[PDB]
């Protein structure tokens, strides 16, 4: 699993493979995990699809039931309800989360809450068996404030070299554009980055 | 650690060693392995000592209840089944204990029950408890008769816990005796191993193998 | 055991403490950690005291013999590839941790061996329990271009942080000083900062106070 | 029973004639992956204490949030907030002792080594230790990990026994702790270069030196290491 | 489980002035069962003294094989062999067994007869040796052995003192040992005559 | 897996006389190989004249020194101040420990003062509340190296009379305060010799009908 | 396990034996003999693993036969026994070692004295007045430590031992089936085939 | 283990149960009755782990006798046997089950027949002719395959014990000090005082 | 421990980290991975500095011996000489080498010998606990036949982000250049490669 969330000049930008696994086997190769928890909150799971799935489905039951009581949440309140929920049962689970959302005074944040439990505000991150082969690729490409075009293309080629290394990542390549201006999904085939 | 209580034509004999043991190192030779429980009743302590001790003092406390409740003395059996029954409440928890509840009630006569923390509970005449126990049945059986004056008893115990001593690693320090009649126990002594191998040696002309 | 390496100027200078242990007991209050492999050529150990005895005094040996046969005077380079390949044979069984140092023909010498084999080079080493506690001194006040004198403070002063320290190491200071012209200078209890204070008391017993069962002379003369 | 993830390395501290020093580098360390690199772990309470934790970084993040909560809970109906009801290191201390013993003795441990240190009301100095088995001890100078084994040695030089403490000034002491910082990133492979550093002075208050970084370090001889014995060039 | 405690037993060694004392315990048990307690643990070959603690086996193997090589010594030395040396023959024995030891714990005592000078040692397993100025502890009750030396213990004693010392700190540590006691052996060695005596102690 | 419990080394001393008694103990407090502090208090005073000690893991120690204090605290609240003698505090602490048997508090602790006739008194208690009262009793660390000794000049033991054929013991006459000090001065610093975690400083409370009175010596810091 | 009793009286050494050999749940056999003499004044009894026991006293008795015909001699009770030893002592440290333990009882026809040695598996020999393999010993020891004196005749030893097995026979857990007794003395070696009622 | 025997004649039930109780090294009794009476008709043999064996005769004695009270009547065998076997199938799913095995002998005044009920730690019941719990199997049931016949006298049947009990102090590995001997039948519950030599 | 061999146009330039571990204990901080087996013949090491010291040690023999009596070897035999020690001896050996040698008509070759025991010629190689962070970096960032500037900066970037990011790696930054023109040390410290 390769998954990667990069906060640019007009919002933020989820990046992640699609491909599931079960030893060898390739259960999913067109998974979706960009998850949805709120209208401009989103996040990127990896670890157990079991557990992350359970996760995040609650967390969007928490911040539906928030909404209805005070209105619109913070990125930082959604990315508080996951790490509750990771730190507590960090016995159990199996979850390495990204929690990235966009608001109007913010422009977009990105936290990142790892396997123990604790939670990371970060210009971007990455996460999944696949980011360890770049660390060293972003680190040397990441700049703060892109244009959307640019962070696409930092996405686009981070993941396709994950991709390129890690056999539990593969598929294709899944993006969503968190800006004011609404929610936009991207798509990228073989390929297309395959050869980048 | 070595115990020992055996009825006879005189009442009940008791006698312990005081020797406590923490692996192979000797942490005391002068621990009191005998509970009074009260003017007729004593109990023996083999096993862990915390275990015994606090056990057995808290039998005390709960015979003293059951005869302000009952206006009369507990019997033998009775006090001897509730620690067996307690015990049997921490079955597989760890407690180790192999305990003797030794008395004379005037409905029972001389009484001696063997009480473990396996939950085991029998009534006896003779029965010999801790590490040393072979040892001083192995002197005991072979010298016990049911007539012995209650001077030679006396002794016959005494020895019994000398010879666990002396064989026995974990057994040793002093003896500690007590006889039982219907009138109470009656406190016999302690005597010191250190001396009482050598007076022994020298007046009973045994333990000749040991270089004298 | 704090044993450390520090090279000066003109020379090499190796030091360790004498405390010897068996679990939380102290065998030997004042062993000596530094060996001699040859002439100039001497050696730190730790780790298993018997092995690091038994090993030096093997290769010690062997360099003998091979200096005696090339008519050479023996090098530290040959004491470190023979150690390094005995230890390395007996798969890190040979519990030897070593600081081997000397001057040769090609001048002086710093190097350490593990257990394993494996081998190191440089100017300033430190092994053993102390290992620490020496090293943070070394890091903290070497410099290039080390007088004698220098170097031995630094060494001495390394040694002594693991005496004070660390549990596994104490008791004196031993060093061995190798300068390129001279001879090897081994300085035995260099330091001795843990005297015990006088006893407050004397236990001497009155004579007869112990009692005696039988007595007898032993005859010794065949 | 845990076993710690992301996680903190050496937290160093001494105390000097006025006040104690803290230090405690920037990095979270995830197995042999230095994967985080803006973690502070110097928590300050109030400013009269500083609290230093290494360990398994979420039950940081965790302790963190309970000594905020800490400092909002005294404010209640309290009039003396900040003067004589204000919180004191020895408190702020025998709560996480307490709070750690705890969780210990319940088999679900915060899996940390934490130093108090800061300045009594009355401007004695405070310095402390407690870890995740509630173990705790005090010292002219204090460290966590691998800080114990190569920090200490050091700053004991600088406050050996009691008596030195009035002889050392914040220069020296800041010094001292400053060494030990560039020789922990020498020989810990779980340290960072960037470090902060606090001081808690019963005259100048509390000072918070935060992106320190590690400089004056000797490299240059390792131009002259060549091979592991034989090779010459 | 450790060979070293199976049979018990105790050694210790001393030097006084112009003197060296070693002692032993007698007992040889087999766990908590006494077996023997005529079982000494102290041997010489010519005027080298050599105290044995551990697994019994080995004390009775190590000691026929040092008279074995102490013989062959003096017939192609012409001459007894000296402590110092003695103690390297005790150590090289040992290391050549290093993977797979004998469990003992060697005590070398005597006096130089060439130097007069006292000479004590000790031993670990392996071989490590201990040459100690003052004393030499060995056995099962070695703990307690150290505490009675570390204070009993003064220099120069003569012969009549040393002994008290030497009984006292054996004495104590035993009573003190489950595996230790019944009954000990004290040797006094001079340059011209050696004394042993038992001792009277617990026997339980 | 997680291991609640943990070794801080240390060692204790309790040696009681015919109107005082003292509770001695080291200043070292240790995790392994490393020192945690030269100078951690470990003999505490906890009111009525009664002094106390839990050695080995510091934790829990503390934890039941804090308990038992808290202990004595309300004996007074619930009996007008009453002075709660030695042997009912070793009842209470017996309880405290045996209240725990499933999970004990990894400790030795020994408790001294005066009974109920202004004798001294020294109390030792087992993990689990096994208790005897004795004249004289070492706890922790160096508990072998010391015990044996006070065996010998505490209570004479395998002493005889000199010429009386080793027949008439040496009587149990009564050390003076000042003579204890010194048994406990030189049991501490033969017990720092060889024992690793034994060292830094000894510190000693005594108990006389007059109150605790504190003495310090320092020791060995390697 | 089995019992293995020796006892040294005044010119004589006394060896008891139980008769049981049991496998698992069945008593196979109630008349064992656990004894092999290794020279006329000389026999050893055994206890232990269920082959090493005969296979190892066998293999003793050949050599001691062996050096009998050679030498046309007796080797002394003593030696017979160092002998012993030192075969155990190496099978302890022996890719399979004989897990057997022995006593040695003989009659030193030259120092005219009856011997008793100990031996156990790890080639620990002592000799005694009297001893006991496996637990035996537990019972016996403090019964002999008591009614024991050096100079008892055959008559008062074999008494005794009625009083061990006795003991035995009452505080023992398992059925050994009784003892075969045998007296080793100036005379030789012979069975007391009447002490199932002695 | 201990031995429990059981045997249903003609007109009465038979329940040998051995005396011995031995505790690691030691035989520390030889006059063990490893009995419990139910009721005036029906009695029950145990053996087992320490604790429990007791603890549950006991219990189970405890509520047959307050049945008996309140209902002013005495539950038939086969009534008692069935609670008994509730009891240990509870017993074997709880935290601690019972490990303690049974044998059940009682006259049902009724149907006028004598039963027999054997029922292990698991709650496994089974009426026969005559069983047995532990090893003793092992050896009675084809003595008694072979010696065996219903309509057989009390007197028979004991002497058909006698054959059992001799087999097993002739095969059996320990020394269980003999049995203890009582008959069930329309008269009650009595113990034959005379079988150590009957 | 960060390793890697990089083939250009004028030969090959060999590059490692200095950082030896116990645990968490740097052993050395000024260690040279880079060992000579021959005059043009070089290799890395990563893993059990024993047996890489010892296998090192002993390649170096078995080419001064093949060197006496056939003349100088290629720098594919002596990456078969490390291969066949590797291989047979797979079960006692924890060794990850580079063998990068110079040679008049191949320019300059690189052999990767990983844990298994397989050789494997490539254009460059990378290996150690640090390689990992550095695949998408390099392959993004190598090109055959650079120059020697270009090469000597794709290492010491390569190298900079491995130490980086693996503990097990730091130090200084140490080279070795292998062409016609002979043997060349290069040393790059902290302050200079951190800040890349
Ligand atoms: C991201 C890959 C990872 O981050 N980690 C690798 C582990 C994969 C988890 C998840 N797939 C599964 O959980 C699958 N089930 C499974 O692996 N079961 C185990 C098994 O080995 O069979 C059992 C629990 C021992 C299945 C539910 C799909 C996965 O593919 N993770 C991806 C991404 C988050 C979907
Ligand atoms: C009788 C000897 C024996 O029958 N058995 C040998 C075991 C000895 C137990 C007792 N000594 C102790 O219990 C010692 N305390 C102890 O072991 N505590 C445990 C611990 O691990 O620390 C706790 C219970 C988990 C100490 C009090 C000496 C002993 O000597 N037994 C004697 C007799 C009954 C005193
Ligand atoms: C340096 C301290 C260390 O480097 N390491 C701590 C371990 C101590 C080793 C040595 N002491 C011994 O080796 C003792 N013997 C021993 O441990 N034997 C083993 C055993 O488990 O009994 C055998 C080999 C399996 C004893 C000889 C003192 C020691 O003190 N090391 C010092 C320094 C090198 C003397
Ligand atoms: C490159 C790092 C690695 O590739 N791999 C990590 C393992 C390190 C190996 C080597 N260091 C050592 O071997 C050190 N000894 C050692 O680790 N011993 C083990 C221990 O945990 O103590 C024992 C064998 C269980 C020491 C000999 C230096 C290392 O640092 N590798 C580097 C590079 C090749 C030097």
């Amino acid at each position: 699993t390769s998954i990667m969330a990069v906060t640019f000049k007009d919002g933020v930008i989820l990046g992640a493979d699609s491909r599931t696994t079960t030893g060898a086997y390739i259960a999913n190769r067109v998974t979706d995990k960009l998850t949805r928890v709120h209208d401009k909150i989103w996040c990127c799971r990896s670890g157990s699809a079991a557990d992350t799935q359970a996760i995040a489905d609650i967390v969007q039951y928490h911040l539906e039931l928030y909404t209805s009581q005070y209105g619109t949440p913070s990125t930082e309140t959604a990315a508080s309800v996951f790490k509750e929920l990771c730190y507590e049962n960090k016995d159990n689970l199996t979850a390495g989360i990204i929690v990235a959302g966009y608001d109007d005074k913010n422009k977009g944040e990105v936290y990142t809450i790892p396997l123990g439990g604790s939670v990371h505000k970060l210009p971007y991150a990455i996460a999944g068996s696949g980011s360890t082969f770049i660390y060293g690729y972003c680190d040397k490409n990441f700049r703060e404030n892109m244009s959307k075009e640019e962070t696409v293309d930092f996405i686009k080629h981070s993941l396709s070299q994950a991709i390129k290394w890690d056999g539990s990542s593969g598929g294709v390549i899944r993006m969503v554009v968190l800006t004011a201006a609404g929610v936009e999904r991207l798509i990228f085939y073989p390929d297309e980055y395959e050869q980048l | 650690t070595t115990t020992l209580a055996f009825r006879f034509q005189g009442g009940i004999i008791v006698a312990v060693d005081s020797r406590a043991t923490a692996g192979n190192w000797v942490a005391s030779q002068t621990v009191k392995k005998v509970i009074e429980i009260n003017p007729f009743l004593l109990g023996t302590m083999a096993g862990g000592a915390a275990d015994c001790q606090f056990w057995e003092t808290w039998l005390g406390s709960q015979c003293r209840l059951h005869e302000l409740r009952e206006k009369e003395r507990i019997s033998v059996a009775a006090a001897s089944k509730i620690l067996s029954n307690l015990v049997y409440q921490y079955k597989g928890a760890g407690l180790s204990m192999g305990t003797m509840i030794c008395g004379y009630t005037r409905k029972e006569g001389p009484t001696i029950y063997y009480v473990d923390s396996d939950g085991t509970r029998l009534k006896g005449d003779i029965f010999c408890v801790g590490s040393g126990q072979t040892f001083a049945y192995g002197v005991l059986d072979s010298n016990y008769k049911w007539d012995l004056s209650v001077e030679d008893a006396l002794y016959l115990g005494k020895r019994s816990i000398l010879a666990a001593a002396h064989r026995d690693a974990y057994s040793g320090g002093s003896v500690n005796l007590y006889h039982v009649t219907e009138d109470g126990w009656i406190y016999h002594g302690n005597h010191d191993v250190g001396e009482l191998f050598w007076k022994v040696k020298e007046e009973e002309g045994s333990f000749n193998n040991v270089i004298g | 055991t704090t044993i450390v390496g520090v090279k000066f100027n003109n020379g090499v200078v190796i030091a360790a403490d004498t405390r010897s242990t068996q679990g939380p007991i102290v065998a030997d209050k004042n062993c000596a950690k530094l060996h001699r492999i040859s002439p100039k050529i001497w050696c730190a150990g730790a780790g298993t005291a018997a092995d690091t005895e038994a090993v030096t005094q093997l290769i010690g040996s062997n360099i003998e013999l091979h200096s005696l046969y090339t008519s050479r005077e023996p090098r530290v380079v040959s004491a470190l590839q023979m150690l390094k390949q005995h230890l390395f044979k007996y798969q890190g069984h040979i519990g030897a941790y070593l600081i081997v140092a000397g001057v040769d023909p090609t001048g002086s010498h710093l190097f350490s061996i593990h257990a394993h084999g494996s081998t190191d080079v440089g100017y300033y080493l430190s092994l053993g329990s102390g290992s620490l506690a020496a090293m943070a001194v070394l890091e903290s006040h070497w410099k290039q271009d080390l007088t004698k004198e220098e170097a031995i403070k630094l060494a001495s002063d390394a040694i002594q942080a693991g005496i004070w320290n660390d549990l596994g190491s104490g008791s004196n200071v031993d060093v061995c000083v190798m300068e390129i012209g001279k001879d090897a200078e081994y300085l035995r209890n260099y330091l001795t900062p843990n005297v015990r204070e006088e006893k407050q008391k004397s236990y001497k017993f009155p004579r007869g106070t112990t009692a005696v069962l039988k007595e007898s002379i032993v005859n010794i003369c065949d | 029973t845990q076993q710690p993830i992301v996680t903190g390395t050496s937290v160093i501290s001494m105390k000097y004639d006025n006040g104690v020093i803290i230090a405690a580098d920037n990095l979270g360390s995830y197995g042999s992956l230095l994967r985080f690199n803006g973690v502070e772990r110097l928590i300050p309470v109030g400013d009269n204490t500083v609290v230093g934790i290494s360990g398994d970084i979420s039950d940081m993040q965790h302790i963190e949030r309970l000594l905020k909560d800490l400092v909002t809970e005294n404010a209640y109906d309290n009039p003396l907030a900040d003067a004589e009801e204000a919180l004191e290191p020895s408190y702020i201390f025998e709560y996480l002792a307490t709070v750690m013993y705890q969780r210990r003795s319940k088999m679900n441990p915060l899996w940390n080594a934490i130093i108090v240190a800061g300045v009594q009301s009355n401007g004695d100095q405070f310095l402390r230790y407690v870890n995740l088995l509630g173990v705790t001890y005090s010292s002219p100078t204090l460290a966590t990990g691998f800080g114990a084994h190569m920090a200490n040695p050091l700053l004991r030089k600088v406050v050996d026994r009691e008596s030195d403490i009035p002889k050392t000034t914040v220069q020296v002491a800041e010094e001292a702790i400053v060494n030990a910082m560039r020789v922990l990133y020498y020989r810990d492979a779980r340290s960072s270069r960037n470090f902060s550093l606090a001081i808690i002075d019963k005259n100048t208050g509390l000072t918070f030196k935060k992106n320190l970084q590690v400089e004056n370090m000797k490299w240059d001889f390792a131009k002259d290491i060549k091979g592991y014995g034989t090779q010459k060039i | 489980s450790d060979p070293s405690s199976i049979n018990g037993g105790i050694v210790v060694a001393m030097t006084g002035k112009d003197c060296v004392a070693i002692a032993c315990d007698l007992r040889l048990g087999s766990q908590s069962l006494g077996v023997s307690n005529k079982f000494e643990k102290i041997f010489h070959y010519g005027h080298v003294f050599l105290g044995i603690t551990g697994l019994a086996t080995d004390v009775t193997t190590l000691n026929e094989m040092f008279r074995y090589k102490t013989n062959l010594y003096k017939l192609k030395e012409e001459r007894a062999i000296e402590p110092e040396t003695f103690t390297q023959l005790v150590s090289s024995s040992l290391y050549e067994r290093r993977f797979g030891p004998y469990f003992v714990g060697p005590v070398v005592a005597g006096i130089n007869s060439k130097s007069g000078k006292p000479f004590i040692a000790g031993f670990d397993l392996i071989g490590c040796i201990d040459e100690a100025k003052d004393f030499i502890v060995s056995g099962t009750a070695s703990d307690q052995l150290f505490g009675m030396c570390e204070s009993l213990y003064e220099p120069n004693l003569e012969p009549e003192d040393l002994f008290e010392t030497i009984s006292q700190a054996l004495l104590n540590a035993a009573d003190r040992d489950a595996l230790s006691g019944w009954g000990a052996v004290v040797y006094i060695i001079k340059k011209d005559e050696v004394v042993k005596r038992y001792l009277k102690m617990r026997q339980d | 897996q997680f291991n609640p419990y943990g070794d801080n080394g240390g060692t204790i001393l309790g040696i009681a006389g015919e109107d005082f008694a003292v509770l001695a103990g080291d200043t070292r407090n240790i995790t392994d190989y490393s020192i945690n502090s030269r100078y951690e208090p470990k003999v505490f005073d906890c009111g009525d004249n009664i002094v106390m000690s839990a050695n080995g893991f510091a934790a829990d120690g503390d934890a039941l020194v804090k308990r038992f204090k808290n202990s004595v605290k309300w004996y007074h609240f619930d009996h007008n101040d009453k002075k709660l003698s030695i042997n009912s505090a070793a009842r209470n602490i017996q309880h405290l420990l045996y209240g725990k048997r499933f999970f004990p508090y990894y400790v030795h602790t020994i408790i001294a003062g005066l009974d109920e006739d202004g004798k001294g008194a020294v109390y030792s208690f087992d993990p689990v509340g096994s208790y005897e009262r004795e004249q004289c009793r070492a706890g922790g660390a160096a508990a072998s190296l010391i015990m044996p000794f006070l065996d010998n000049q505490v209570n004479f033991k395998n002493q005889y009379e000199p010429g009386t054929n080793g027949k008439v013991k040496k009587p149990l006459k009564y050390l003076s305060v000042e003579e204890v000090i010194k048994l406990v001065r030189d049991s501490f610093t033969s017990a720092t010799e060889r024992h690793i975690q034994v060292g830094d400083g000894l510190e000693i409370l005594i108990v006389t009908k007059d109150g605790v009175r504190k003495e310090f010596y320092e020791l060995k810091r390697d | 396990m089995d019992i293995i009793l020796g006892i040294r009286v005044q010119d004589s050494v006394i060896l008891a034996s139980s008769k049981a050999v049991t496998r698992g749940i069945s008593v196979l056999k109630d008349s064992d003999d656990k004894t092999r003499q290794l020279s006329p004044h000389t026999l050893m009894s055994f206890a232990g693993e269920a082959g090493d026991t005969v296979q190892f006293a066998e293999y003793i008795q050949a050599n001691i036969q062996l050096y009998s015909i050679r030498e046309d001699y007796e080797l002394s009770p003593q030696a017979v026994s160092s002998f012993v030893r030192q075969e155990l002592a190496k099978s302890i440290r022996s890719r399979r070692p004989y897990q057997v333990n022995v006593l040695i009882g003989g009659y030193d026809k030259k120092k005219n004295k009856p011997e008793l040695y100990q031996i156990d598996y790890l080639g620990t020999k002592v000799e005694l007045p009297y001893g006991a393999h496996g637990y035996s010993g537990f019972y016996t020891f403090s019964l002999l430590d008591h009614h024991y004196r050096p100079d008892m005749t055959t008559e008062e030893g074999l008494d005794l031992l009625k009083l061990c097995v006795q003991e035995l026979e009452k505080r023992m857990p398992m059925d050994f089936k009784g003892v075969i007794v045998k007296i080793v003395d100036k005379d030789g070696i012979r069975q007391v085939d009447d002490f199932q009622a002695q």
